[PDB]
RNA sequence: GAAAUUGUUGAAAGGGAAGGGCAUUUGAUCAGACAUGGUGUUUUGUGCCCUCUGCUCCUUGUGGGUAGGGGAAUCUCGCAU
């Protein structure tokens, strides 16, 4: 199991997991990249606006 | 039981023997010295005698273990002596003398080294009279005081069977 | 508690009883002595303190308080009563400082700490009063011991702590 | 439990290739070096340094293992120093 390279306290960092996902690798890594550096409070607030065709999620690679 | 009792000094009350040290023989200490005593690597041992349920007595001696690069003198050195000229002639300094032998005797020592100033006669004449033997005469520059005042001290030992 | 068996009494009774019974107690004093009789005599000296701190006296009774500390200076309720001495003549800061180095002597009551503090609140000094009293409160979830004070179900020290505030606003 | 292979962090690069030979600036990384071997003097704690020498076993020549003391200003015979 574990993670990846990690570099702040574990103690006092939550996470989850949820495997097997039938979904896409494309879309998952773009929007993983996307929502990073954001923070909570406001990536819960961003995506009630993809549904609603306010603010599309580009790509890069 | 008797009215002279003895206690072992303990931290929270450590505020109370420094006090003695400012009504017994001023200019002589500092108070870094008693805050170091129990401060969480010299053996320290504190006696603290009571006359009526009433502190009247402190003793605080430091043992010197090494005995390599010291000439011949180890054992118990007793530093502080407070005992109130109010509370006297009771074998109040006997008995912290029998105290302090008993705790040499107990550390496999058998020798009591203790410092004296050499401007007072009095209390040179009794801890001579116990049974100690002066070493040698004077030296020089030894005492230090708390403004910068410097004396000479007398050394008297004694042997412990 | 000497002075406290006569306490009831001297709000009854004055110049019938206290005369006599400060003549007997200086006729024992004068044939007392301060080194074989130590005891003795420094609750001679406290009883005669009192006597005279509850007639209005102060002069005589700083001189045998002082005494009585030059006598013995292992007591506690030597310091108490200087200090209490020291706020009967309006010298608050300085009972203040005698009382805390009194309290510095043995660090295991509470009684004398919280005297401490109630005269620091008394002496216009509330910061140094609490710094004092957050020692034996429990501290968790604050630097000080202001919730623990709160949680122990307190008044006097909030009465105090308040008649200061309300002081230092007024000034 | 290694590989082509994508994912995050950390470092480099860029004007139609990258990769490489001879050599190097820069970043990252790394053992070796005897900066720890000895001579001889000053030092103390001290031991098998003077010593009360004991208990126990092979046999000469000067006898092997086990432990509590009196002074440490003799001695560098020993380790640190």
């Amino acid at each position: 199991a574990r993670y990846g390279a990690t570099s702040t306290n574990p103690a006092k960092s939550a996470s989850a997991r949820g495997s097997y996902l039938r979904v896409s690798f494309k879309n998952t890594r773009e929007t993983a990249q996307a929502i990073n550096g954001w923070e909570l409070t406001k990536a819960q607030k961003y995506l009630e606006q993809v549904l609603d065709h306010q603010r599309a999620i580009p790509f890069r690679r | 039981r008797d009215i002279c009792t003895l206690d072992n000094v303990y931290a929270n009350n450590l505020g109370m023997l420094t006090k003695l040290a400012h009504v017994t023989v001023p200019n002589l200490y500092q108070d870094a010295f008693f805050s170091a005593l129990f401060a969480e690597k010299d053996v320290h041992f504190t006696q603290m005698a009571y006359y009526s349920e009433i502190p009247v007595g402190g003793l605080v001696a430091k043992l010197v273990p090494k005995k390599q690069n010291e000439l011949s003198l180890k054992g118990i050195q007793i530093e502080f002596l407070g005992v109130l000229p109010n509370y006297r002639h009771k074998s109040i300094g006997s008995k912290l003398l029998k105290f302090a032998e008993d705790k040499c005797s107990e550390c496999h020592q058998h020798n009591v080294f203790v410092y004296l100033p050499a401007v007072d006669d009095l209390t040179k004449q009794w801890f001579i009279a116990h049974g100690f033997e002066q070493v040698g005469e004077t030296v020089n520059n030894f005492i230090k005081g708390v403004n910068g005042d410097e004396q000479d001290a007398i050394l008297l030992k004694k042997h412990i069977s | 508690a000497t002075f406290s068996n006569v306490k009831p009494l001297y709000q009854r009774r004055k110049s019938k009883v206290s005369p006599l019974l400060e003549k007997i107690v200086l006729d024992y004093l004068s044939g007392l002595d301060p080194t074989q009789d130590p005891i003795p005599f420094i609750w001679t000296n406290y009883y005669l303190s009192q006597h005279f701190l509850f007639l209005k006296d102060f002069p005589k009774a700083q001189e045998y308080i002082d005494a009585a500390l030059d006598h013995t200076p292992t007591l506690v309720e030597f310091y108490i009563l200087k200090a209490r001495i020291l706020k009967h003549l309006g010298l608050m800061d300085t009972a203040a400082g005698i009382l805390e180095e009194g309290r510095q002597l043995d660090l295991q009551d509470r009684f004398i700490n919280c005297k401490t503090v109630k005269y620091f609140l008394r002496a216009n000094n509330i910061d140094k009063a609490v710094e004092v009293a957050s020692l034996f409160t429990k501290n968790d979830d604050s630097v000080n011991g202001i919730k623990d004070l709160h949680l122990v179900e307190a008044s006097w020290f909030i009465v105090e702590q308040a008649e200061a505030y309300y002081r230092l606003y007024l000034d």
